[PDB]
C-alpha cells in the first residue's frame, strides 16, 4: 500500500532518477529484465509471472537523454509509455517551457501520473525531481506542479531541486530560470531541498577522493539520499518516518519548506575500513558545516528541526547520545521555540556497496534532511545575480516573445523578496 | 578511419548488483523456568 510516484522532468532529473531507479530495483533484487530471481510494492508494480515495473514518470522536451533509456541496458523494464518525450527542447527558456511548449506533453504526463496513481492503494507522495536552472525543469516542471495541485491535492508533493549552484551554473540565464520558477517551489511544494552540484563536487572531492568526478558520480550521493529517505516505507526497523512524518517535524509554518541535506559516511576503500565508522562518528560528520549538500554553511544560520535517519546496525541508545553531543556543541545553534529539535528514524537494512562505483560496505549510514535560517542565503545569493541582469533588461527578448510579460520578472523577485524576508522574521 | 567504440555505462547501469540474501534464522529460545512447586502448607493439615 506504501507507494511514491517518482516524476523526473529535465535532463539532470533522468539523470538522477537513473542512479536513483537502481537502490529501487535491484536493491529489491530484480533483475535488469524485471524478474526477481511485499517490499517492492514502494517502487513498483507487479504484472503477472514477476514482472515489477517502476513507478516513474519520465519527462523531457529534448528526445535524446531520454532515448538513452530507450536503448540503453534497461529498456524492458520501464514501459515504453512512462519515457514520454518530446519533439523539440525548452534551451533555458522558463516562458517556452511553460507557456508554449509545455501545453502538449504536460495532457499526456497527467496520463500517465492518472494511471499510475489509479493503480494506487493510497499514495504517499509525489517524489518529483526537477533541475531549476534550465528550461523544461524549471518551465514544464513549474507547469506541471501547478496542474497536479489542482487535481490530485491534499497528499504531498516532495520535490528535490538542482537550484543552481552560486559560481558554477555551466549556464548565463539560468537566474531568470530560478527566480521565476520559485512561484512553483514556494506555494505548489509540500517539501523543498535545496541540493545545488558544487556541494556534491566538494564531497566527492573530500571525502570520497574522487578529484575529477562526473555528473554520473552526482547522481550517485543524491540517489543514496533518497534510498535512505524511503528505507522506512519499505523496510522495518526500531522506528519508522514516512513521507507524512516527515514534512510534519520539518515544516513550523506553511510557507517555509525549504531544507538542506547531508548523507555523511562517505568512505571509499582506503578511507573505510581503517576508520571505525559509530554513531557518534557519523553524526557529527552529518552535522558537520562542509557536507552540506548545499554550499549552505549552516554555521550564520538557526537550526529548527533535523530529521537524522540512521539506517543499518544502529542501536537507538547510540542514537540517543548522538543526539545528546550534537545539542551539547555550541556552534551547532538552534532557535529557541524548539527544544526538541530532532526526528530519529532507524532503518534496518544496511546501505548497499556499489561494484564499480564510489562509496563502499557500510555497516551505517546516517541521511540528515534539516531546515535553518541559514537556506536564506540560497536565495539572496541569486537575488544579486538577477538585480544585475534585469537592470538594463538582458535576455529578456527571448522570455517576453513567445508568452509572458516583462511584469512576471519584478512579481517573482517580489516573491523571492518577499521570501528571505519570512525567515529573518521567523529567526529572530 | 575506425570509429572510438563507445565505452560507458551509467550509474544506473553500472553501481549495483544483486546482493545475496541476509540469512537471518534465529528465534527467541526461552527455556521455560518450571513452576515452583508450591507448599505454603495450608493451615489445617499444618497444626492439627
Ligand atoms: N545532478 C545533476 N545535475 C545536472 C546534470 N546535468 C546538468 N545538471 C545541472 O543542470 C543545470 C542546467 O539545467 P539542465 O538540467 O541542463 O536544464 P534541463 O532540465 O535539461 O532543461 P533544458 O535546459 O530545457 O534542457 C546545470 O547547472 C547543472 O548543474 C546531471 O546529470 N546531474
Ligand atoms: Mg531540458
Amino acid at each position: 500500500m506504501r507507494e511514491v510516484i517518482s516524476i523526473h522532468v529535465g535532463q539532470a532529473g533522468i539523470q538522477i532518477g537513473n542512479a536513483c531507479w537502481e537502490l529501487f530495483c535491484l536493491e529489491h533484487g530484480i533483475q535488469p529484465d524485471g524478474q526477481m530471481p511485499d517490499a517492492f510494492n514502494t517502487f513498483f508494480s507487479e504484472t503477472g509471472a514477476g514482472k515489477h515495473v517502476p513507478r516513474c514518470v519520465f519527462l523531457d522536451l529534448e528526445p535524446t537523454v531520454v532515448d538513452e533509456v530507450r536503448t540503453g541496458t534497461y529498456r524492458h523494464l520501464f514501459h515504453p509509455e512512462q519515457l514520454i518525450s518530446g519533439k523539440e527542447d525548452a534551451a533555458n527558456n522558463f516562458a517556452r517551457g511553460h507557456y508554449t511548449i509545455g501545453k502538449e506533453i504536460v495532457d499526456l504526463s497527467l496520463d500517465r501520473i492518472r494511471k499510475l496513481a489509479d493503480n494506487c492503494t493510497g499514495l504517499q507522495g509525489f517524489l518529483m525531481f526537477n533541475a531549476v536552472g534550465g528550461g523544461t525543469g524549471s518551465g514544464l516542471g513549474c507547469l506541471l506542479l501547478e496542474r497536479l495541485s489542482v487535481d490530485y491535492g491534499k497528499k504531498s508533493k516532495l520535490n528535490f531541486c538542482s537550484w543552481p549552484s552560486p559560481q558554477v551554473s555551466t549556464a548565463v540565464v539560468e537566474p531568470y530560470n530560478s527566480v521565476l520558477s520559485t512561484h512553483s517551489l514556494l506555494e505548489h511544494t509540500d517539501v523543498a531541498v535545496m541540493l545545488d552540484n558544487e556541494a556534491i563536487y566538494d564531497i566527492c572531492r573530500r571525502n570520497l577522493d574522487i578529484e575529477r568526478p562526473t555528473y554520473t558520480n552526482l547522481n550517485r550521493l543524491i540517489a543514496q539520499v533518497i534510498s535512505s529517505l524511503t528505507a522506512s516505507l519499505r523496510f522495518d526497523g526500531a522506528l519508522n518516518v514516512d513521507v507524512t512524518e516527515f514534512q510534519t517535524n520539518l515544516v513550523p509554518y506553511p510557507r517555509i519548506h525549504f531544507m538542506l541535506s547531508s548523507y555523511a559516511p562517505i568512505i571509499s576503500a582506503e578511507k573505510a575500513y581503517h576508520e571505525q565508522l559509530s554513531v557518534a562518528e557519523i553524526t557529527n560528520s552529518a552535522f558537520e558545516p562542509a557536507s552540506m549538500m548545499a554550499k549552505c554553511d549552516p554555521r550564520h544560520g538557526k537550526y529548527m528541526a533535523c530529521c537524522l535517519m540512521y539506517r543499518g546496525d544502529v542501536v537507538p541508545k547510540d542514537v540517543n547520545a548522538a543526539v545528546a553531543t550534537i545539542k551539547t556543541k555550541r556552534t551547532i545553534q538552534f532557535v529557541d521555540w524548539c527544544p526538541t529539535g530532532f526526528k530519529c528514524g532507524i532503518n534496518y537494512q544496511p546501505p548497499t556497496v556499489v561494484p564499480g562505483g564510489d562509496l563502499a560496505k557500510v555497516m551505517r549510514a546516517v541521511c540528515m534532511i534539516s531546515n535553518s535560517t541559514a537556506i536564506a542565503e540560497v536565495f539572496s545569493r541569486m537575488d544579486h545575480k538577477f538585480d544585475l541582469m534585469y537592470a538594463k533588461r538582458a535576455f529578456v527578448h527571448w522570455y517576453v516573445g513567445e508568452g509572458m510579460e516583462e511584469g512576471e520578472f519584478s512579481e517573482a523577485r517580489e516573491d523571492l523578496a518577499a521570501l528571505e524576508k519570512d525567515y529573518e522574521e521567523v529567526g529572530i | 578511419p575506425p570509429t572510438l567504440p563507445f565505452h560507458g555505462e551509467s550509474a544506473y547501469r553500472t553501481d549495483y548488483v544483486p546482493k545475496p540474501l541476509p540469512e537471518v534464522a534465529k528465534p527467541v529460545e526461552v527455556k521455560l523456568p518450571p513452576t515452583l512447586p508450591f507448599n505454603a502448607q495450608s493451615c489445617y493439615r499444618s497444626e492439627y
